């Protein structure tokens, strides 16, 4: 779950 | 790797109305559980934010 990521999860 | 026939639809739909491209669309919506309103809402907040890096809106 490294760098970029979308919405709130 | 491949994206179902819906989601296929999806896709090209969000890639569409982001302005980001096929990948980084896909990022969008995966990381969104395929939710498009989630997804949209998700990539206006940080777009506003200036977060989304360059990259996803080149060809």
């Amino acid at each position: 779950d490294s760098g970029f990521s979308f919405g709130s999860k | 790797p491949t994206l179902s026939p819906e989601q296929q639809e999806m896709l090209q739909a969000f890639s569409t109305q982001s302005g980001m491209n096929l990948e980084w669309s896909q990022k969008c919506l995966q990381d969104n559980n395929w939710d498009y309103t989630r997804s949209a809402q998700a990539f206006t907040h940080l777009k506003a934010k200036g977060e989304i890096p360059e990259v996803a809106f080149m060809k």
